[PDB]
């Protein structure tokens, strides 16, 4: 394999996590290429929600029918109070008050994963700062492959 | 996507009826499973919606017993 | 690389089988580019009598219109047939000399829509859709493995 | 599709307004075209249908004039 994408997924999530002042932030990544049957966490920052704490964060099945998937294919960002399509667990995670996320597309211009920010406290910076932090990192992951 | 609608039926049925009960999901367990579902399909493709929904189920089910994978 | 060059050898093999047993007037293997994206379609091998609307010009690098029925019917899992709509025939003109097309998709090792096997007639008697179905389907399985 | 929908609007604009008028289409000509469109998009993506439709067209026509490709 060529890693290198994960070196860049680390650097950008650093920026995303701190700039957004989120509690927990993750880069999700789809598999196999262009079929998006599975979703992995390839980098996180912050403290894991209690529902994924001591559990594998990889190889979780993709429900293409949840809102976030379809919304990302329309090309807009997703936020939610209680819907975490990609978070690697079936259990609900009510300790999350808010999630904001944006797709990133690889060099072949295909939905390849998400950059996602999570809040345990119900306060968070504006969605507009969330967008520009998100989009600037999305653009960098897209070039990285 | 531009996916083989039959493999995607067959694969999604395998995932929702079996693979999502897997107690130990990980990167390479999904890739072994995908590699088996892909090769099985490609050597004897199912030809229809109804045929795929149900060959995907019972073949993922077989895979579970072959490599002896913990469920529920 | 020359993965395509190997696929072309198989494509030529399977097209021969399809053209002759279908008794078509004109047979083609179409091949989308780029992988997974399908903005362009190419004839990579044909048999039979080139229709006038695509003689003497290039049969490569033609653009794909994804709103045309055949592209979406293929992605819904069906064969396509029509006596006027030729989504992929590399020409913007109609081709009234063609009485009937029949086509089935093939899909590659990655299970992506990668192209088509198509037969064409200039007479309006063709063998039944039922024979063409299994003729087309057996060559589709083999192209799908040829990566 | 699961293509980046903004690049898709952008690439299909260039195709349906410019590339379709290329008098000499070929494996190569269509390869250089998509390669130019992908590079330009990936360096400076658009973030809007109306923008993407419109930049895609201009860049294409600009590529056309740059490479001196016969139209009509």
């Amino acid at each position: 394999r060529t890693a290198r994408f994960e070196s860049v997924a680390l650097e950008q999530l650093q920026i995303v996590h701190i700039s957004s002042e989120a509690d927990f932030s993750a880069v999700y990544s789809f598999r196999p290429k262009n079929l998006n049957y599975f979703v992995d966490i390839i980098a996180y920052e912050g403290k894991l929600p209690s529902t994924i704490s001591e559990k594998s964060l990889g190889g979780y099945p993709v429900d293409k029918t949840m809102d976030e998937y379809t919304v990302h294919l329309n090309g807009r960002h997703y936020y939610s109070n209680s819907k975490f399509a990609f978070l690697p667990t079936k259990k609900p995670t009510p300790e999350i008050n808010y999630m904001y996320s944006c797709p990133y597309f690889n060099l072949d211009n295909i939905y390849a994963g998400t950059i996602t920010m999570y809040w345990y406290r119900n306060d968070h910076i504006s969605n507009d700062r969330l967008e520009s932090i998100c989009a600037q990192a999305a653009r960098i992951l897209g070039r990285a492959k | 996507m531009n996916v083989d609608p039959h493999f995607d039926k067959f694969m999604e049925s395998g995932i929702r009826h079996v693979y999502m009960l897997f107690e130990n999901k990980s990167v390479e367990s999904s890739e072994q499973f995908y590699s088996f579902m892909r090769t099985t399909y490609k050597n004897d493709p199912c030809s229809s919606d109804f045929e795929c929904i149900e060959r995907g189920a019972e073949m993922a089910q077989s895979y579970a017993r072959i490599m002896n994978i913990k469920l529920e």
